């Protein structure tokens, strides 16, 4: 309750350099159904795990890449009316000065 | 009141400003002294009386 | 401010009473921006 939520962070079996439909979508779909998360400030981390590394890159969603995740319905690959100006990418970068906690499911695990 | 005052020489209340936290105090600040003094007396006025 | 006034159990409780009011104020106030913010997102976006 202290901290605002700031978006999500998911892992890639391989670095591609483009935001997925289906994680634009994703986050569209959250985002409209939970009013907390602001559009300005929540944003996508992709970790891909390129070859003996992890490859980590910060995404935005714009306006429009809003609206077109909140109205699809298409879950495969190539979905229509997605466009590269639906995403922007935002600087992220690391920090050895302070550490952060983990929270988990109480009754079960998460996998 | 005389009470408080009388706390006010106690080596106490001078680590009650550096380590609040030793004390189930949760602020250096005078409001939050002035509240653990008045609470911590009490207690003892009432367990007295 | 430097000499620690006593304040009676009344007294505290309802200062208590007055600073959580406060609080709660600014937190529904806070949360209002917050809806104006998301109308200006959304309808910068629409």
């Amino acid at each position: 309750k202290e901290m605002e939520p700031l978006g999500w962070i998911h892992t890639q079996p391989n670095e591609s350099p483009q935001l997925s439909p289906q994680d634009v979508t994703t986050h569209a779909k959250i985002m409209a159904d939970n009013p907390s998360w602001d559009g300005e400030k929540t944003i996508i981390i992709t970790c891909s795990f390129t070859p003996g590394s992890c490859t980590l890159t910060a995404y935005k969603l714009t306006p429009s890449g809003y609206e077109w995740g909140r109205q699809n319905t298409d879950k495969g690959n190539n979905p229509k009316g997605y466009l590269p100006s639906h995403y922007e990418r935002v600087q992220m970068l690391l920090s050895d000065r302070f550490l952060g906690f983990f929270m988990v499911p109480a009754q079960s695990s998460w996998n | 009141q005389d009470a408080v005052d009388y706390l006010t020489w106690t080596f106490l209340y001078r680590r009650m400003t550096q380590n609040p936290n030793y004390y189930n105090l949760q602020g250096i600040s005078h409001r939050h002294l002035s509240d653990h003094l008045s609470e911590l007396v009490e207690q003892t006025l009432s367990d007295l009386e | 401010e430097a000499k620690p006034k006593f304040l009676s159990k009344a007294e505290r409780e309802a200062e208590a009473l007055k600073r959580r009011q406060q609080e709660v104020e600014e937190r529904q106030r806070m949360l209002e921006e917050e809806r104006k913010k998301r109308k200006q997102f959304q309808d910068l976006g629409r």
